[PDB]
């Protein structure tokens, strides 16, 4: 017995149109007068487009006269003037409308690419419908004699039928004529004889339109609507204060443009209303009717023919469409140029004294007032506002454990914000840890960030607990850590490493943390000697806990005092024998692996110190003679350059080909720069001499420059080797290569002439960075707006079958072995083992388990895996099926966020992807997700049989291929143009190759299968990151391929509709119910369709969402036609009506919700 | 035939949807802010099938129009200027006479003119 | 720069200044994505509603802040509010129907 | 100054879907702040004003508190004057008017409305 | 755990869980009835009821059924002004 | 608003018919006037300082 009438919680939103009625009954009044305001009091006109009666007053409280001034009289209205006194605000939701004379068309359902008020009536759109409602050519409404029912005549027709027949067939013209076509159109008779009709005896000759038109109209007249409501005779009003003509800086009002649209149309409409009272010229009525056709479809949506102008402006007139069809700024916010803070912690932000001040204001205000202090909230302000140094205590208070979020611009993935804990600093700019200071991709040129602060409680948790750094240690993307020390640190390490033979080395032998006092007291050196010292090294292994092993190794000062900093677990020593490289990051992953978060996270600070610290005393420059030239530069360059000589002197007499002997003296040039290149880099590598005891002996080059290249801080082969060696071939504006390379290089002068060369080559590296950068994330958006809605849900479904994966290899004629695309996988079932037993069934591969998998040799190269291709889940993805991959080692949490974080992951590295048989780069990305067919598509054996020339040429035609055996034939349709590839009489299997070129992924997906095709994407999309060397999971890419298969097409009979293409959620979900509800062959079978990105993300449950991204015009039409609604599970539709979102810290809501929504 | 054939196999499909090239290939005044929208709307979004609902559609100006009807000139000289005039006079006499007739118009106003003097 | 609370539009009750403090800090559609991938529900929550064009939201909450209480009470933006009203103004009607 | 006043009504004038800075994008309707909503700090210490005169009229007696309250006209909409007053209290005029002095006389030492006067 | 709160996800799974029963639990040390079950030690009660969590104290069901005697609490013990008003309109 | 006129009662009254719109040094930054300038309209009152 509930049936409430008040505004509470709604489960869903209707769309549909609007009756005449309906309009009457959001009016609160009718606008009658073209006035606004007052030319004098600025006081509100009495039937005008800004009453107070109809709408709302001005003023809070008090009326429109004055009668009625304070909360007296709050619920009466005034006697003078119904000035209903209740707030201003109501000015802003008061609707009101216009009741126009004669009827006029809704230009939406009138010309918006279907003529819906003409395919629902069958009739041309800018043909016949605007010829017969412009005044023009009379149309009938029904005749039961020579005339048929929807026919189109002149007026000299018109008067020639009236006088053969007449009185017994009439039929107007104009927009009222068009309202008794659709008021008696039938909407429920027609479905059925058209049902009768369009069945009888036809082929694929007519079911395209018949199929066609009857959803059409089967969906109109159950979706409740009545085509009378199609051309509107009550024009509803818009609020005034949403479009309000408010007073600027003395004087000079602004208005919006809704005003003039609704004062023309108004004008127009009461001069129609006066015409049809005076004299009535059919001329002259007719005209003004379509004045106000013109006024009207000119205040719903300009668009469109013509654009009325007027205002004054040369620019058109924004109309209420044009309002809702195509950044969200918010409080307690802020932002600064950063800065980098050595001495925070990884869970720590430098954040400005002034600035934390004013952010927290309401919160200092409250808890001053909570202590004392401040008398009152205002005594507060003024105690604040006069920084009283107290209060500087008190926000060192309310900034305690309140986390701040921190965001910069370019935000590709979920790194892009992320929490820290508030320390105030006394300065004006923002500092930032070091560690995560790539994760948001963030360098110090004076690029600056924005803070926001958590008010809601669980607020100020989400951020603790999901987007605090310390729970963001790897990346989601790849398995490996982030935060992972870079530059400087790395270069530390590097230094703490690099063992030199003697030089106040000799193998004094002691224990570990002494060590450090034997460095602090001089004497010895640090990069020696090795010498020897007793390390107490801790192992676990089956029951855990930790095991002691005291030895004595031969490592050096560095890896000795370092050796400190590690956690307790780890293999010890063994980790920082190496040196500072890559293995640097490699240290901080197992350690994470084996130890956990906090040990892990405590480390990393520890390390990011001593990098600092070391790397300080070590004190790395880069002097000239840092970048030592190879000496024989000249000698290769005089060789490269005689051999060359020799060749133009060969072309000079013949003999090679001139053609292109560009290319061959290329090489020359080329094999030079590799020459001068590898001599450069084996000098610069080893050199020195020492003098270890006996002297003589070689190392590596403690040359600074080098000591950067080999240990990642930004230093790498090409720029080392246009430092000193040469500036290799450089490009030219056309797309060639100039034969005269920089011979020249950096450490050397540049020659006007050749640096005015690499001003191409650096104008064309900005240019097209700026185009990647932006192309990167126009591609994201297409990503998002497809699989920002599949979210991880009902646990951990049942399922066995997924891709059998295997190492990438291209080692078929280039070797080239992946093996780790396999970890944080959930087994499909026991994938077996050289004899027996082995592996469990849904035994998730673990990091340590994986490494297990290398002790059944080499020979176990292929496991059967559950992936979010396949899953028999319904409408979201099972946690099992998905994986683990996260900043957290364990599997995804049920109810994240799977999509979102898949395209961030995909479309992040997109801006370092170089664009152009191989496409290569983010446009080869693109085109693979699109699933575009290529230039030169391949064809495939549909059925296997016996390949057979079907009639040389004999069409039309161009070759026909037939390979017929078992039963029933098949005519595949060669060109001429290209190829083959099998003879005839031969054989084939069922999806053979017989034009060894470009495979379709629509063929492949239609007949070699989803394992295969899928299999396809990843591992062809992978290849262009390969190139690139940008590490990414293909779990991500197994996302988008999941939905990117999301609907198919069912072909037998069944409950659905045959030809209709639907999603295999409803397929399933409806064949699942079905086999056991009453019969299986009430049911048919589907097939499985390939449509790319865009085409994919076109379809979608909610008009909301639709109406967000593609052409709202268009969605919200069609939508409103048939009684649609959103009930309600999207985010994005759940974004824009400002709930909680169905994900992650939401998800149980919903669900509660969910199912609260199955009572009625 | 003409704009379909062209069209179609053309706008295969395009590659960048080639605006600027088919709007010439079209018939009737040009420069028009009307069938701009209805090409725009047909060549991407629901392809294939949406290019099988264009021609089937496919098989203007408020001033423009007004002229038309104005066409119909039926203009006039002094003698129809009069003629018509003295139509009017005659049709009003008659109606006036047809009131002289009611006796009750005679008294009414004869009613409502004590009323005036009644003030 | 650094806001907590000032001026708003008038046609959209969108935070914005320049005449005493300074109008707030722009999130977006790139942000909105990082928070949903998160899973930041509330934080999204708020940051779409009471914490930038919840008429009464802002104050209902602003009141909650000074009185140490948090929590929230949000409510329909009016960023969405108006696109009802400009829908509705139109011969299309939508209504937001209870269960 | 009559032809000053009627430049003042000159032109429709401006729209608000004016460019301005072209941004992206910029539209005059944008900049334009809405006055008729009070600052949230000014609507706390609003209601923190009503706590602090409802826990201030505590502090006094029934025949003052009273009298302070229907005189100035809080907390029961329609104000009264020292007649209306005087009469539901017996004593006319002068007598109420003293007593209505003596409240303002023990306000001079509490810090509240004080520092709330600003 | 004012770094982690990763010990408070072994104690309950699914880190939005976990954010939603501490926030519940912080919502009622923040507002009405404190008494935290772990020292405070200068802490929010954003991160006290994270503590408490580790602790192995205060979970989902914990705080479920103690709001079930909460109810037989305030319910039972003043049934006598309910039932005096049941008799109000017969 | 009636806890506001209680308020300024207590206090004195002074409820001036004119509000304040002057013009300040905006919150942060700290100078020295180096020069001042008006520029009156013409047919105005001519100030002091002026
Ligand atoms: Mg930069
Ligand atoms: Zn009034
Ligand atoms: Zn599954």
């Amino acid at each position: 017995l509930k049936a409430q009438t008040k505004t509470e919680e709604f489960d869903a939103i209707k769309i549909a149109l609007a009756s005449p009625d309906m309009i009457r009954s959001w009016s609160f009044g009718e606008v009658k007068k073209p006035e606004t305001i007052n030319y004098r009091t600025f006081k509100p006109e009495r039937d005008g487009l800004f009453c107070a009666r109809i709408f709302g007053p001005v003023k809070d409280y008090e009326c429109l006269c004055g009668k009625y001034k304070r909360l007296k009289h709050r619920g009466v209205i005034c006697e003078k003037c119904g000035v209903e006194v209740t707030q201003t605000k109501v000015r802003r939701e008061r609707m009101g409308h216009i009741e126009l004379a004669s009827p006029t068309a809704h230009i939406w359902f009138l010309k918006s690419l279907p003529s819906r008020i003409g395919l629902l009536l069958d009739m041309p759109l800018r043909d016949i419908e605007r010829v017969l409602y412009f005044e023009s050519y009379v149309v009938i409404e029904g005749g039961m004699t020579n005339l048929e029912r929807q026919q189109i005549l002149t007026e000299e027709q018109y008067l020639d039928a009236l006088e053969e027949f007449g009185d017994e067939f009439d039929a107007k013209m104009g927009a009222e004529a068009i309202q008794a076509l659709l008021k008696s159109m039938d909407l429920e008779q027609e479905c059925e004889q058209l049902r009768e009709e369009l069945n009888e005896t036809n082929s694929e000759t007519k079911r395209k339109k018949l199929t066609k038109r009857i959803k059409l109209l089967e969906a109109f007249v159950q979706s409740g609507n009545k085509p009378e409501w199609m051309i509107l005779t009550v024009l509803p009003v818009l609020p005034p204060d949403l479009r309000p003509l408010v007073p600027l800086d003395g004087g000079r009002f602004a208005t919006s443009d809704l005003n003039d649209l609704y004062r023309r149309v108004i004008n127009r409409n009461n001069r129609l209303k006066r015409l049809l009272d005076l004299a009535a010229p059919d001329i002259i009525v007719r005209n003004e009717k379509r004045m106000l056709q013109e006024a009207v479809d000119a205040l719903l949506d300009n668009g469109r023919r013509g654009r009325a102008i007027t205002g004054s402006n040369k620019r058109p007139l924004k109309s209420l469409a044009d309002m809702i069809k195509g950044g969200k700024r918010v409080d307690y916010s802020g932002r600064s140029v950063i800065t980098v803070g050595p001495y925070l912690r990884l869970h720590q932000c430098g954040l400005p004294k002034k600035m934390a001040l004013e952010l927290f204001k309401p919160f200092i205000y409250g808890k001053l007032e909570l202590r004392g202090l401040a008398t009152t909230i205002k005594a507060a302000k003024k105690m604040v506002e006069r920084e009283e140094a107290v209060v500087w205590d008190i926000l060192d208070e309310v900034i305690r454990e309140h986390p701040v979020l921190l965001n910069r611009a370019p935000t590709l993935h979920r790194l892009g914000i992320q929490a820290f804990e508030p320390v105030l600093i006394e300065g004006k700019a923002i500092q930032l840890h070091p560690l995560v200071c790539a994760a948001y991709n963030a360098d110090f040129d004076g690029d600056q960030m924005a803070v926001h602060v958590p008010l809601t409680l669980e607020a100020q948790l989400e951020a603790r607990a999901l987007m605090m750094s310390t729970n963001n240690i790897l990346s989601p993307a790849n398995g490996e850590p982030i935060i992972v020390p870079s530059q400087d640190v790395v270069l530390g390490l590097y230094y703490m490493t690099r063992d030199c033979v003697n030089a106040k080395g000799e193998g004094m032998v002691l224990t570990g943390p002494k060590e450090a006092e034997r460095l602090y007291r001089s004497g010895l050196a640090s990069l020696h000697a090795r010498v020897k010292v007793r390390i107490t090294e801790y192992e676990k292994d089956a029951n855990g806990e930790l095991v002691a092993k005291t030895s004595l190794k031969d490592t050096t000062v560095g890896r000795a005092i370092l050796w400190m900093i590690v956690p307790k677990g780890l293999p010890y020593s063994i980790v920082n024998q190496a040196l500072g490289k890559k293995a640097i990051s490699k240290m901080l992953n197992t350690c994470y692996r084996i130890l956990g978060l906090k040990p892990t996270v405590i480390f990393a600070d520890q390390i990011m110190y001593t990098g600092f610290a070391y790397a300080a005393r070590s004190g790395a420059s880069v002097g000239i003679d840092d970048m030592v030239i190879p000496e024989k530069k000249h000698e290769i360059i005089s060789e490269a350059e005689a051999e060359v000589a020799e060749i133009q002197e060969q072309f000079q007499s013949g003999l090679v080909t001139a053609g292109e002997r560009y290319n061959k003296v290329i090489d020359i040039w080329a094999a030079a720069n590799d020459r001068v290149s590898k001599a450069m880099m084996d000098n610069l590598q080893t050199e020195t001499v020492i003098n270890r005891d006996g002297q003589e002996e070689k190392q590596v080059s403690f040359n600074s420059i080098y000591m950067m290249a080999d240990s990642g801080a930004r230093g790498s082969a090409a720029q080392i080797r246009q430092l000193a060696g040469m500036r290799g071939l450089m490009a030219k504006p056309d797309g060639s290569i100039i034969e005269t390379p920089i011979t020249a290089n950096f450490r050397e002068g540049l020659n006007v002439l050749q640096y005015f060369i690499s001003t191409h080559g650096a104008r064309k590296g900005l240019a097209d960075t700026a185009l990647k950068t932006a192309n990167s994330g126009y591609l994201t958006r297409r990503l998002v707006d497809v699989a920002q809605d599949l979210v991880v849900t009902e646990d951990d479904c049942g399922t066995h079958e997924g891709i059998m994966m295997t190492p990438v290899i291209e080692g078929g004629d280039v070797k080239e072995p992946l093996r780790d695309r396999v970890l944080g996988r959930v087994t499909a079932e026991d994938v077996l083992k050289p004899g027996t037993a082995d592996i469990l069934v849904p035994r998730n591969t673990l990091l340590h388990e994986q490494w297990c998998d290398l002790l059944e040799e080499n020979s176990v190269d292929a496991v059967k895996v559950r992936s979010v291709v396949s899953c028999d889940t319904d409408f979201g993805v099972c946690a099992h099926c998905y994986g683990r991959d996260l900043a957290r080692g364990h599997i995804i949490n049920k109810g994240e966020a799977i999509g979102v974080i898949a395209a961030q992951s995909i479309g992040e590295p997109g801006t370092q992807l170089t664009m152009r048989d191989i496409t290569g780069g983010l446009p080869r990305v693109a085109d693979l997700f699109e699933a575009r067919r290529p230039k030169e598509p391949a064809i495939l054996a549909e059925i296997s049989g016996i390949v057979s020339f079907g009639k040389e040429t004999k069409g039309k035609r161009r070759l026909v291929i037939t390979p017929v055996d078992g039963s029933d034939p098949y005519e595949e349709m060669i060109p001429k143009w290209r190829q083959l590839n099998v003879f005839e009489g031969e054989r084939v299997e069922r999806g053979d190759v017989i034009s060894d070129g470009p495979e379709a992924p629509h063929d492949i997906l239609r007949l070699r299968g989803v394992h295969a095709v899928t299999r396809y994407i990843v591992n062809e999309v992978q290849d262009v990151y390969r190139l690139q060397g940008v590490k990414i999971n293909d779990k991500h890419i197994e996302v988008i391929v999941r939905q990117m298969l999301r609907k198919a097409t069912i072909v037998n009979a069944g409950s659905s509709d045959f030809l209709e293409g639907e999603q295999v959620e409803y397929s399933r979900v409806k064949i699942a119910n079905r086999e056991l509800e009453a019969n299986g062959k009430v049911g048919a079978t589907y097939s499985r369709d390939l449509l790319g990105i865009t085409k994919a993300s076109l379809a979608t449950e909610s008009f909301i969402s639709a109406a967000s991204f593609q052409e709202t015009t268009r969605v919200l039409t069609e939508a409103a036609v048939a009684g649609k609604r959103d009930e309600l599970r999207g985010l994005k539709e759940n974004v824009i009506v400002g709930r909680l979102i169905p994900a992650g810290t939401g998800y149980a809501y919903h669900q509660d919700r969910m199912r609260r929504r199955a009572a009625g | 035939q003409s704009q379909l054939k062209l069209l179609v196999t053309r706008g295969k499909e395009q590659g960048y949807l080639t605006y600027a090239e088919v709007n010439d290939h079209l018939p009737e005044d040009i420069v028009d802010s009307d069938q701009i929208e209805d090409i725009i709307q047909m060549i991407n979004d629901m392809g294939i099938q949406v290019m099988e609902e264009a021609p089937d559609a496919d098989d203007t100006d408020p001033v423009r129009m007004y002229m038309r009807e104005m066409g119909t000139v039926e203009l006039l000289t002094r003698e129809g200027e009069i003629d018509i005039a003295k139509r009017i006079e005659d049709g009003i006499n008659q109606v006036q006479c047809s009131v002289a007739e009611y006796p009750e118009a005679i008294t009414y106003l004869l009613e409502q003119y004590d009323r005036v003097e009644a003030e | 720069h650094a806001r907590s609370t000032g001026s708003y539009s008038l046609v959209t009750q969108q935070p914005l200044g320049g005449k005493a403090q300074f109008g707030g800090q722009r999130f977006g559609e790139m942000e909105v994505w990082a928070l949903e991938a998160y899973g930041a529900a509330y934080t999204l929550q708020e940051m779409l509603t009471v914490k930038s064009d919840d008429v009464n939201g802002r104050t209902k909450m602003y009141k909650n802040i000074v009185d140490g209480n948090h929590q929230m009470e949000p409510g329909m933006p009016e960023s969405f509010n108006v696109l009802l009203k400009e829908i509705r103004s139109l011969g299309i009607n939508i209504e937001l129907e209870d269960e | 100054d009559k032809i000053r006043k009627v430049l003042k009504i000159a032109k429709e004038p401006i729209s608000m879907e004016t460019p301005i800075g072209d941004d992206e994008d910029s539209h005059l309707g944008d900049f334009i702040e809405d006055t008729t909503l009070e600052l949230p700090l000014d609507s706390a210490t609003t209601e923190s004003l009503r706590a602090a005169t409802h826990d201030v009229l505590a502090g006094l007696t029934a025949r003052e508190a009273k009298v302070l309250r229907m005189r100035f006209g809080i907390d029961m909409n329609t104000d009264y004057t020292l007649e209306e007053v005087g009469k539901q209290f017996d004593v006319t005029r002068e007598r109420i008017r003293q007593i209505e002095a003596k409240a303002l006389r023990k306000l001079r030492h509490p810090s509240r409305s004080e520092v709330l006067r600003s | 755990a004012r770094v982690t709160v990763q010990d408070a996800v072994e104690k309950i799974g699914n880190r939005f869980d976990l954010v939603l029963v501490a926030a519940r639990r912080a919502r009622q040390m923040q507002v009405g009835g404190k008494d935290p079950l772990v020292p405070e030690e200068n802490d929010k009660t954003t991160v006290i009821a994270l503590r408490e969590i580790e602790e192995g104290l205060i979970n989902n069901q914990i705080l479920d059924v103690r709001e079930r005697q909460e109810q037989q609490e305030q319910e039972a013990a003043e049934l006598q002004a309910v039932t005096a008003i049941a008799e109000g309109r017969r | 608003t009636p806890e506001e006129k209680l308020l300024r009662a207590i206090f004195g009254e002074k409820a001036s018919d004119v509000k304040d719109s002057s013009l300040r040094v905006p919150n942060g930054v700290s100078g020295t006037v180096i020069d001042v300038q008006v520029f009156t309209r013409d047919g105005v009152e001519k100030d002091k300082r002026a």
